[PDB]
């Protein structure tokens, strides 16, 4: 019997290398088939009609917003845009499974979480336009959303940085004795970063109530997964860290919901991390269609409702979009605040330097576009 | 746009800055069979097109994608170079070089010294898009050269044009020291110039005086050279002031002699860079010139730089050290 | 040894620098129930004894070991701080802070700005052993403050004594901005001084004039303050020169006014630091003082720094900017 | 049947989280028991007597050197020292399984690899003393060995940095078409670094002939493995990267040899990485004792040979040690060379500055201890 503190194991008296099982991977959990029918009644969440309709309307409203802002970007009216196509179900389904005060970290594909939490169209647009209504003060590139009121930590461009951060917020929640979970979204590409190894490992050793939600759509920009990793996706990494793990069909809002709800329940009770890997398709057999088929089978929707919602959502998005374009940008003074909490005197000197310069050379600057 | 781009080695052709990088990389692979190119999304031609056609031409083992992991890209590169093979790593934006900062500063830079020259990674070059772009905000705009300037054992090199880019990149790739080559991304598709088809070199650690002048020395690098060239024109027309315009080119080791020789002549110096003032590389130049040229200085050395903030999205037009900010500082220095 | 250490808030007791750090950490945990301390090997008291007794006193959930992963330690800390809890991270040697460079510069420093103040990590402090130790060579000697000085949104703070260490560390821990506190490790067990038992604060961004003088201003930080104090004594005895000796204390944001006010009076400046000359923080001070005090300068500002090499093992006695190197530069500046 | 490019897997219609198996870990491969008897004849490597004696003498010579240099450090004659106690078998056993020209990366516990490759006592000592004989020119802290002739890449203090480097050297070897492998040693603590995730993943996706050799002794300074990770040691991480993995008894030179030999054979033929995790004990049922027992059972050693070797090895080490202490340190000029290949003019100016300073103030410097 082995007496080594690093591992609990028997001896073996023959030489045998352990092989990965990649061809027969961790199976993909699914609740409803492509026609929206529940496959196994015992897995039906029986979510109420109003909630399931909110899932559907959140997804389609996001998709409407995407269409308009994508075109805005192609025209150069905003400088950058990342769509949510194919990811509407992973985000609305997971968000519905959270408590409203569970803290969310993510990056570029998480706008649907905000949509589900009723973030105003006006504020999605304010950030993308960097206008006076943006609580981010116009400082970040478009789609770098955040909302303190809705517990959605501001997105940053460097990939995977939010992973160990999310773990720290989770540790703090544990200590605060919160009945709170943290969820942290990232893509399969981002999981290659050092910071993902840091986060996964810290979460297990420090016993944190965190859900890791990895979106695996087969690509990171032009890079296919064959060039990203050679194990069985990201889900298979979880066990090597001591992390309970599961893989789900990301086109199935119910599969995502069920996995997230159970992960949330156990994470908060046991102070242990959970990893969910949602398989989706690279688009920018759709989560919106599948759920639509379910709605029809229950008698919860029809073509007149679809047409009318399609029209009402376009109007809501176009009102927000028009208002956002017509607002001024913030005061250029806001370029200097929040670097530190307070403004250092030497930084104030730079601000004063800019004000003097604009007094003399202001005709050469777009002053009419900015507030005050 | 905040800048305007302008203007012996055999046959040339018109090339923008990304095409000139591709031409350098192609020449390098043609003549050095050990050489390989790697990083995120380089195989299909790169997100800025700098590696288009190279994998079809040289093979999938020589032009290839890594996992999404900058610390790994740099450590991987160092390891290739330890064997003597030419390793040309790409970091997708300079903003994302920091995960590799430990591999660069603690490892690559110190590899030769700490082994007594038993081992080295001299055949490593790390190339990366750099500088502002009008709308890149905090993480598509950064100019990190001052962070690297404090690390003995690496070279940091930044061109101003397609012709300069190819010649400097070839010299970095062949230099026997780990080099970081920062490619001003706003120039990648902005005006072509004639670039030799065949390989040539431009020397490292040598500034270029691109315009002689007698009243003031202006120093910058990258895109900012074009800003100061315009400032020189504005000073001539509006003030009758003759400006000596210098492209530093190599951040470290830098060409101290060319800059001091200019300031001994003019007696005035203005240094400009997009990077924040505090700890920016203009402070090293200013201190040094003060030390070497104290008796020649007719006026305090001026630094016209980015503010000490992160690089803003909507406020970029107010952030950058543009031609009016440079002109105004130069006016005041001339009036001192 | 290359240095000699020397010399209202209630009851004091004799404490060396590691004990003063422990006293700061203890006061902090006593009065702030959110506060936690973490990093590599902190639970048993730390490799330099700075956390002895703290886990037994405050509990295993408040004083605890992380995995061996600096990028994780810093990212973890940021996350604690995002919730409003005080997070006091340890990086085991400053030489090993670079894996966290991306978390520090791209994340911690920019957290408040980029969110419009919706989120922040102001309750984060990263403390780390710093500076030479006689035999630490490349990776137990480094002084990284100039790398961080180029990053708006972080504060970098370095004490010279046990009394200064506790007061500065308490101010970093309570400051509403992410702070890096560098503890000069050669001082940890070198001479005690009286330190208040109860909490007190020393202000950030304020230099201290520890000796008034009229002929020359000398500026340093950390252990190097003790070197320049000795230089001042040598200049008085051997040259009849009166030196104003200043401890900078905060690297950024730095106390520009106190330094310029001194140089307007003396008309001469010598800055000294263990870190390499090129890109070192002395270049920012020199450039700035030149800009503000041009008409008052009687002689070029002198920088007496580490050479532009990695930090050597057997050659340390020849590497450091010792009292004879400082004295000789000061002699030449006085004779200018 | 699932159609996702990120993973090959079936659907599953019930919610099931995958659990790590940590209590019943990957078993520990062993060839000889504690009395030095071969357990399973089919696993006997039947190494020749001369080779097995070289394994034994390399280990004990290392141990003798350790005793003397450890005491030297306690007295402050050298500034730092890391011992090899408990690691003698992992290093000599693995080294014996390599080709002499296979490139080695490691850190602090790898001196036995050099010892097996006949690195002179004089050069171990020269590095620790930083004397004129040190090919490292006295620039690094003690035990930061390297040897170009013996393909042992110079050690650096930052943990885990050599892992992705080793992978790059391996990729280069593949291209050179070398029949060469790279081996990369690191501890279980170091495996927590981001750079280990980088190395493991790159090695799998880029198909590199590299052996990862992780030494798991249960501790990283004061940190037990319970605070380092929560999966089943490091071996269990391998499969999640697609890496063939095995765990071995690090007190058994034959188990280590057999695993390394087979890993080398397959790595070089298949261009794929292998991970070996050797379980040892934190000492600074010993590899030296166990092998000694095997030697006695074959009639290959006895107490007179042991006594005499014990005496001869002490003499060899003491001769080297005395010579090392009496040599001068290198010329202080060597502080400036090799920063770059060439010496930049501004760096030469600093060198000249030091020479002028020593001309005037040289009495205050230990010049008599340094060459020229
Ligand atoms: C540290 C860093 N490196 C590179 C990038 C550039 N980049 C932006 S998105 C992306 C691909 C992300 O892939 P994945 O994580 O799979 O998310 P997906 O876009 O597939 O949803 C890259 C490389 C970045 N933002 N950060
Ligand atoms: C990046 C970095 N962080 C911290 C250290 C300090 N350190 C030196 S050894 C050590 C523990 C290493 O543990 P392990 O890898 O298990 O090797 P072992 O000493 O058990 O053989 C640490 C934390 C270092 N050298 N590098
Ligand atoms: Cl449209
Ligand atoms: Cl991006
Ligand atoms: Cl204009
Ligand atoms: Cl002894
Ligand atoms: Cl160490
Ligand atoms: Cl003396
Ligand atoms: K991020
Ligand atoms: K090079
Ligand atoms: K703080
Ligand atoms: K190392
Ligand atoms: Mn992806
Ligand atoms: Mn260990």
């Amino acid at each position: 019997k082995p007496q080594f503190p690093g591992a609990s194991a028997e001896f073996i008296d023959k030489l045998e290398f352990i092989q990965p099982n990649v061809i027969s991977g961790i199976p993909i959990y699914r609740v409803m088939d492509r026609q929206g029918q529940i496959i196994n009644p015992s897995e039906d969440p029986h979510l109420p009609k109003e909630k399931v309709l909110k899932l559907y309307k959140s997804m389609t409203l996001l998709n409407t917003m995407d269409r308009i802002l994508y075109e805005s970007q192609r025209q150069g009216r905003i400088s950058f845009y990342m769509t949510n196509y194919g990811e509407e179900g992973t985000h609305v389904g997971s968000a519905a499974a959270l408590d409203n005060t569970d803290l969310v970290f993510g990056q570029y594909r998480e706008a649907g979480v905000l949509m589900y939490r009723d973030y105003p169209l006006e504020l999605f647009m304010a950030q993308c336009y960097g206008n006076i209504s943006d609580l981010g003060k116009g400082r970040q590139m478009p789609v770098h959303y955040g909302c303190k009121e809705r517990h959605f930590v501001t997105i940053s461009s460097p990939l995977a940085t939010q992973i160990p951060q999310a773990v720290g917020a989770a540790y703090a929640a544990k200590r605060a004795n919160a009945n709170r979970v943290v969820i942290c979204y990232f893509g399969e590409g981002a999981a290659s970063e050092g910071d993902a190894h840091a986060g996964f490992n810290f979460a297990a050793t420090l016993e944190c109530p965190i859900i890791f939600f990895c979106r695996n759509n087969g690509y990171a920009i032009s890079t296919p997964t064959s060039e990203q990793y050679r194990g069985d996706g990201i889900a298979a990494r979880g066990p090597g860290y001591g992390i309970m793990s599961i893989r789900v069909d990301g086109n199935d809002v119910f599969a995502v919901y069920n996995a997230t709800k159970e992960a949330r329940r156990r994470a908060v009770a046991e102070n242990q991390p959970f990893l969910i890997e949602a398989m989706t398709y690279r688009i920018g057999d759709h989560p919106i269609s599948r759920l639509r088929h379910y709605l029809l089978s229950q008698g919860w929707w029809d073509e007149e409702q679809e047409k009318a919602w399609r029209k009402q959502s376009r109007r809501k998005v176009m009102e927000a979009f028009e208002q956002a374009e017509r607002k001024p940008k913030p005061n250029p003074n806001l370029l200097f605040s929040d670097v530190y909490q307070e403004m250092p005197a030497q930084l104030r000197k730079q601000q004063e330097s800019l004000a003097r310069h604009l007094q003399t050379y202001g005709e050469h600057y777009p002053l009419d576009h900015f507030d005050k | 746009a905040h800048f305007t781009f302008q203007p012996e080695y055999g046959q040339t052709q018109k090339m923008n800055l990304f095409q000139s990088v591709t031409s350098a990389l192609d020449n390098s692979l043609a003549k050095d069979p050990t050489a390989v190119i790697f990083g995120e999304d380089v195989a299909f031609g790169g997100v800025f097109r700098c590696t288009v056609g190279l994998r079809d031409k040289y093979g999938k083992d020589r032009v290839f994608n890594t996992p999404l992991c900058e610390q790994g890209i740099v450590g991987f590169g160092i390891g290739i170079a330890v064997t003597g093979a030419t390793a040309i790593a790409e970091i997708q934006f300079a903003d994302y070089i920091f995960p590799a900062f430990d591999q660069i500063v603690n490892e690559a830079a110190k590899y030769r010294y700490r082994s007594g020259d038993l081992f080295n990674c001299g055949s490593l070059t790390i190339r990366s898009p750099w500088g502002c772009v009008g709308h890149g905000a905090l993480y598509h705009s950064q100019s990190p050269e001052a962070f690297f300037a404090h690390c003995p054992g690496i070279k940091v090199v930044i061109p101003r044009s397609p012709f300069q880019a190819k010649g400097l990149l070839l010299s970095c790739i062949e230099d026997k020291n780990p080099c970081i080559f920062f490619e001003p991304k706003i120039l990648y598709r902005a005006a072509a110039e004639e670039v030799p088809i065949e390989p040539y070199n431009i020397p490292l650690s040598q500034a270029e005086v691109i315009q002689e002048g007698s009243d003031v020395t202006l120093v910058a690098w990258g895109t900012q050279v074009h800003v100061i060239r315009e400032v020189a024109s504005m000073a001539k027309e509006k003030l009758g002031v003759s400006c000596e315009v210098i492209d530093l080119r190599t951040i470290i080791p830098w060409d101290v002699d060319t800059i001091c020789k200019s300031v001994i002549k003019t007696g005035r110096l203005l240094i400009s860079h997009e990077a924040p003032l505090t700890g920016g590389f203009a402070s090293e130049i200013s201190s040094t010139v003060q030390e070497e040229c104290f008796l020649n200085l007719e006026a305090p050395i001026s630094r016209v730089c980015g503010y000490d903030t992160p690089f803003p999205h909507i406020f970029e037009p107010f952030y950058i050290p543009d031609k009016w900010k440079c002109y105004d500082a130069l006016r005041k220095m001339i009036n001192y």
